């Protein structure tokens, strides 16, 4: 696969381990 | 007593498929769902 100035990148609910158990 | 909790979510119960070349499942009672879908 291919900032801190008010940018807030926020992770999702379901990360990587919860698509895998899915 | 009741208070907000932290904790790892579940995604479903567990149920291990107990595989077998030689046993099936057949369905014996059947039960008429009705369910709703609402979209604009």
């Amino acid at each position: 696969v291919t900032k801190f100035n008010g940018l807030t990148v926020l992770p999702p609910l379901l990360t990587d381990e919860m698509i895998a158990q899915y | 007593s009741q208070s907000i909790i932290a904790y790892t979510m579940s995604l479903g119960a567990e149920n291990s498929v107990a595989y077998s070349n030689n046993s099936i499942a057949i369905p014996t009672n059947f039960t008429i769902s009705v369910t709703t879908e609402i979209l604009p």
